[PDB]
């Protein structure tokens, strides 16, 4: 498993000039959803790459 | 210009751009993950200057500093936090430096900058006067202070241990404002509603972000009726907040001020759904809002009934139950249960002060509705008479409160009505407040009576319920001169245990002694009643006794220091001491005396003028296995049926004169010190120096005409009487004798001055005689006379 | 409450020269009854005068 | 005679009356709450001597001590003990001192006496020589030592610190055998069988009471098939134990004895009820729990089989008594109830309950417990191994406080008995479970390491759990053992040493260790331990542990000799000791001794004479959690997803060496250096050079010629002789003469006018005839007192 800075590293070796992608909403306020998501997903078990990669924005 | 809703900047430097045209933005700024790869252009942004909410810097590659792009920023308001941070700065590469120097003032939050091998310049720069509450901040593993050694080419003032100057970078230190009182650019105050830096004082629509409010470029406390609020920092009509390209996923006015939404009871108005008319949060799918921060305690703000779960876990902050009460103290009831994990925050759970049914639908584990765990500070629950609570079906449990009083938890589990619901095995006693305890029973001292260094303390004999519950007394004392004294236990002048044994089967007032005591000492002592608490049966509180302020009786002082003697003139001899170092008592007054001390016998007579852990749980042991034993045997017998000394008294100061001064007298000095209780101790010990006066004969020659007489075949005999005050003593009288001139030296001693007056030298050749005559002592030679003509015949 | 040494400095003091009751069976081995009886009668809730004193011989 | 089933003696002294016509009392022997007011009329019973069961004593008024009512008792054979104890004493008034003298054996309980104001007389007496176990002893509350005092008129052994007598009372010692071999009256052994005192030796039919039987007044180890045993003490024929007066509310033979019960599957035969055949299952059903306490309380149990209640096991103290709990509760296969278990400090392991496999747990605790621990300050290991299965109904299980009791084992048990559904971490903990103890960890190898003469680098391969981030910080401890018996739990009294070293940075090789300020040439103990936290309790993560590793540091310099003297034997024999130094750093080799004959004094030769504390780890340990979760939360935050020379010599082996060239009073620099095994390398020890002036010797110290005068105008004495080159030391003061006819004026020639010319000079003398006494004077003062010497002025 990793977590922590791994993370970051491996996330961005898997992407480099492809970037992040982010669903940039307008909206205002806190209504637009809220601050598991990840740490659930990568940290309490092994991400694969098939899972991972998909935070890269395309 | 006013940029919104929120900015992000993720994977592309030219991203920048987009906060080109504004000089404010409202919403949180993001600016993570860049690539170095893009040259780096420098790009200026004179014109943001103020942030409503948390900045947030993660993994910038390649970006020196935040000057070379934030110049302006002044002032960030932090209305829409960050976990408990309003600029967070992560994992900084290249920034050697932060160049946020226009930046004055951060309202909520608390800074955070973490984990940078190469930034510095931090411990220059003093935040208190920056933000408002410096305690909460979390600045750690950067570049070590020593390993940085930074400079400045900006006055110096105390960091909570010193003065420095506080430095933005090698180019810049902070600018701040004098004495006098916002500030303009040059040392001088502003308009009370302005913020941070101003273009001309005294003025409403100068200000270059203004505080408290801020309307139409202009700013005042509280604005216009027709103007309602924006995140506590614009005033906007109806025209702007109710067009507003709202998406939540328009706004509504209650009190003057438009929101996103209204609370439980206000719905919009038919026909105007931008207002409220009067006549609920809580996610069904999560069902479960942990709490880490005012970040998730914020989105909580204005809900009325929670349709879900709570869970605690306030891991860290300053008295931040103020703003948990503000936007959570409106709940009244969680349809699940309330767990509260690490929450080291929560000196008391108070914020909930609008609760008062825990519904409990769905529980935890094995129908638990209430759950605490490791709260190292969760001091005092909130159940108290003003307040109501009750849950509706399921257990409860409590560990590892080290502060939570086992009676605070047993009066909760009363009040909520849970009583048949719970065990010995949900909330113990073994660590639950084993920290703390708040009341206990009342050990009174029976009698008391102090020594020296001796002190007998006896108290009322304490009988639990059962009597054979070792009562075993450990008595704590420390010495304390004052009254704010902390009675948790040792060591190093916190407390001392000393065990004293059960009140043996001689059934009077159990008592202690307590010896090696220093005198005239205010000590802090008092006992604690362990005992075992035999099966759980809860309860038991134990015993614990008033603590007792003791002063011991004084004692004899010890000699003073500093005692020293010295000589100025005559009849004064100053002699000095210093208070004792063990004085054992207020000292009242000093009795010095001095003596005049005889000569020396040689020099006269013979003339010469020519309990550990282990232990304690083995005698718990031990105590328990006496009394199983004891109900066994009863069990089993029984059956139903079917030269003088003088004195003088100076304390006032020091430096002390002495009369009867002679030149070169050894006198001895004895020194005591009393204090205020010398009627019946006395005084203290004898403290004796011995001293030489100064030496001084002046024209110590002879008392008279120095008489020569003759002799058969010529020989120089004399007489004189003997100078009474020489220099000490006559050692080597210079007189001379000489065919025509006294040119050699001749000592007419003392010694036939006592037998006959002078010396014989039969058969000398006669002349005339010119006595060079020089009065000498022990000192040495003294004053020549002059030429005297006392000469024998030519 | 009492336990222990009162319990007998009390049941001395209510028997005196009465003596003390005991169902003397002859029997053999340990199934002649068994080894509360006592301690849970008073040591665990006040024992008066009329519950006590009935341990005492006739 | 032989008085059954058992006596008790109550509130009436007179009662003694019932014990005076039997000699053995086979049952319990009570006497407890006896009035004062009946006079002690030294009611000797030397008839009774041996007791099966325990002897109770209880508050006895009036009683003074017990050989004037129990002269002859000498075993106690407890069978069936009290409470762990096979006699007690309690609460004793007006009872002085034990009379018990002619006691020699109690097989089965250990003593307790307690809370006797008036009694003493313990510590006199050894009970290792009575009882075989000694450690299960109780005597606390009785009079102090230091307020007795006790003096006895029966040898002196060490009982544990010291020797001293072994005396009963004011009157007479316990008595002892020789150690060649039973014992009878006067130092000789008996006959085996025997038991205590015997009559005549080596006869089966005149012990006083024989060991591992009784029968017809005969003793035999294994008493005849017509014969059954009886309490472990008599054999009995078949009538006898046939038409006893049973009244359990007859007896049964299994294997040749007869007992009151059968195990469960042997019932009474039919029209043979006294016999058994095949074809317990005890427990009470009103009480439904059966708290077991001691012996007593799990004896009652023994032979049974299915047990239809509760197990509420608690033993608070007591020797390795697992070995007669397995007897008696090493039967029951099924409990219907839960099985609680609580302080009991006294169990090691719980293996004793081997044949238990089932737990029904029909009825529960709170909370529908089936299985329950708690306080246990000793349950180190719990029996659920391999080789033994377990299972558990229904119900839920709990553990806590068992400071020995490894998690791992917990889990085990847990797996194998089938409740993994139905337990938490509120039940099972792991913060008190254990804490004091652990068996498994993650193994932690050293990577590398080196030494130095006081320091020390160590280096280990980097650790990374499941989650790094975790606080994996590292404590090493260091203890100075000179031996391989070291305890690796927790510092401060020389237990161990703590010190704590910082993560791996982000330079991520070898997480090292230095220790400075160390002893050299020692065998340190040195093993670090990996504390971690655990965010959520998840159980598990047994940490890491690293084998306990010896490290020998190099050596350094010795340091100086100790008892470093020097003496004379004779002419180039000097003696000079020695001894190896406080700190050898390094096993010693050899020493170079070396010594320097001294110029002597320069002033005599140019002027000539002859005219962590645990609130700063939580803080440590909240402080990561808080960085872990804070930046768990950034990370789930941000992202989103897509739609004069000198002379040496070696000598080593004893202390004290001779020196050669020993010139009279010449100081020498006689330098001892012990060389340590590397000397080579490391080099020998500190200075120890000694300053030895040797004996005095004159031999021919008067002049080593003719004592020849010389004449001179008007008469003057000079003198011409050579100069001794062996004084004692050097020429002080020439004791010679000059008179006029006999030698009387001394004449001091010194040695000055001696090197310039020869001699002195006394212009214009008395004429006259001489005869010189000569005196060979050395600076240690008048030397030899030669003859009369004949050289004369003429008269």
């Amino acid at each position: 498993t990793l977590c922590g800075a791994e993370l970051v590293d491996a996330l961005q070796f898997v992407c480099g000039d492809r970037g992040f992608y982010f669903n940039k909403p307008t909206g205002y306020g806190s209504s637009s959803r809220r601050a598991t998501g990840i740490v659930d997903e990568c940290c309490f078990r092994s991400c694969d790459l098939r899972r991972l990669e998909m935070y890269c924005a395309p | 210009e006013i940029c919104g809703p929120g900015i992000d900047i993720r994977n592309d430097y030219q991203q920048l751009k987009r906060l080109e045209n504004c000089t404010v933005i409202e919403g949180f700024l993001h600016i993570l993950l860049i690539s170095k790869a893009e040259d780096y252009r420098s790009y200026r942004f004179p014109k943001l200057t103020v942030i409503t909410e948390y900045l947030l810097l993660f993994r910038v590659a390649g970006l020196e500093s935040l000057g070379d792009l934030f110049p302006n920023l002044t002032v960030i308001r932090g209305w829409k936090l960050f976990y408990n941070y309003a600029l967070v700065i992560f994992e900084m590469t290249n920034l050697k430096d932060i160049g946020l120097y226009n930046l004055r003032n951060i309202t909520r939050g608390a800074i955070r900058i973490e984990k940078n091998a190469d930034l510095c310049y931090l411990s220059t720069i003093d935040w208190s006067l920056i933000l408002d509450a410096v305690s909460n901040n979390y600045i750690v593993g950067n570049k070590p202070p020593k390993e940085c050694g930074d400079l400045c080419p900006c006055e110096k003032t105390t960091i909570n241990n010193e003065y420095n100057y506080r430095c933005w970078t090698t180019n810049r230190c902070q600018k701040m404002c004098p004495s006098v009182c916002a500030c303009t650019e040059n040392n001088e105050c502003c308009h009370p509603e302005c913020l941070g830096s101003c273009h001309t004082p005294d003025d409403n629509t100068t200000c270059v972000a203004c505080r408290h409010y801020y309307y139409k470029g202009v700013c005042v406390p509280a604005c216009p009726p027709g103007t309602y609020r924006f995140e506590g920092w614009r005033c906007v009509d109806r025209d702007f907040c109710a067009n507003i390209p709202n998406a939540e996923s328009g706004f509504v006015i209650h009190d003057d001020e438009c929101m996103q939404e209204c609370p439980s009871g206000f719905i919009r108005n038919s026909t105007q759904s931008m207002y409220c008319i009067p006549c609920v949060c809580g996610d069904e799918e999560k069902k479960t809002k942990t709490i880490d921060s005012v970040t998730s305690a914020q989105m909580l703000q204005g809900c009325t009934i929670l349709k879900g779960n709570l869970l605690i876990n306030i891991r860290r902050g300053n008295n931040i139950a103020s703003e948990l009460e503000n936007f959570m103290g409106l709940i009244e009831v969680v349809t699940g249960y309330v767990k509260i994990r690490h929450s080291h925050a929560l000196v008391s759970l108070s914020f909930l002060k609008n609760l008062r049914l825990i519904l409990g639908e769905e529980q935890l584990e094995g129908n638990y509705s209430f759950y605490v765990l490791d709260n190292q500070n969760l001091q005092q629950l909130w159940d108290w008479n003003h307040r109501n609570l009750t849950v509706r079906s399921g257990k409860m449990y409590f560990a590892f409160n080290p502060k939570l009083c086992v009676s605070e938890i047993y009066r909760m589990e009363e009040v909520t009505g849970t009583k048949g619901r719970q065990s010995k095995g949900d909330i113990n006693t073994r660590n639950n407040g084993e920290r703390a305890s708040c009341e206990s029973d009342v050990l009174r001292f029976t009698s008391t009576t102090t020594w020296k260094n001796r002190i007998i303390i006896t108290w009322h004999r304490y009988r639990p319920p059962d009597y054979r519950d070792l009562i075993s007394f450990t008595v704590y004392y420390k010495e304390a001169p004052f009254k704010n004294v902390t009675e948790y236990d040792c060591g190093s002048n916190s407390w001392n245990m000393v065990d004293v044994d059960l009140p043996p089967n001689k059934e009077g007032e159990p008592g202690i002694l307590l010896h090696g005591l220093k005198p005239w000492t205010q000590y802090a002592v008092y006992v604690k009643a362990v005992t075992l608490t035999m099966v759980e049966n809860d309860h038991i509180r134990g015993a614990k006794s008033e603590i007792l302020y003791i002063r011991t009786n004084a004692s004899v002082p010890s000699i003073p220091l500093d005692v020293l003697s010295a000589s100025n003139s005559s009849s004064q001899l100053i002699v000095k001491w210093n208070p004792p170092t063990l004085p054992n008592g207020n000292l009242s007054y000093y009795i010095v005396r001095w003596q005049r001390q005889p000569q020396d016998g040689y020099l006269y007579r013979h003339n010469y003028c020519s309990k550990t852990e282990a232990e304690k749980q083995a005698e718990k042991e031990e105590a328990e296995y006496r009394k199983v034993f004891e109900n066994f045997l009863h069990n089993s017998i029984f059956v139903p049926r079917p030269y003088p000394f003088f004195e003088s008294r100076v304390d006032n100061k020091e430096r002390t004169v002495i009369s009867n001064l002679r030149p070169f007298t050894l006198y001895r000095i004895d020194i005591h010190s009393c204090n205020h209780e010398a009627e019946k101790l006395g005084c203290s010990a004898s403290n004796f120096v011995f001293a030489r006066t100064m030496p001084a004969e002046g024209a110590d020659d002879i008392p008279g005409p120095v008489t020569w007489e003759p002799r058969p075949e010529n020989s120089i005999f004399l007489k004189w009487p003997e100078p009474e005050n020489p220099n000490g003593l006559i050692l080597m009288y210079e007189i001379k004798y000489g065919s025509q001139v006294e040119d050699q030296r001749e000592c007419v001693s003392r010694q036939e001055y006592r037998k006959y007056g002078g010396a014989k030298l039969n058969r000398l050749n006669p002349g005339n005689y010119t006595a060079r005559i020089q009065a000498t002592s022990l000192s040495g030679n003294g004053s020549w006379t002059d030429p005297v003509f006392f000469y024998v015949p030519a």
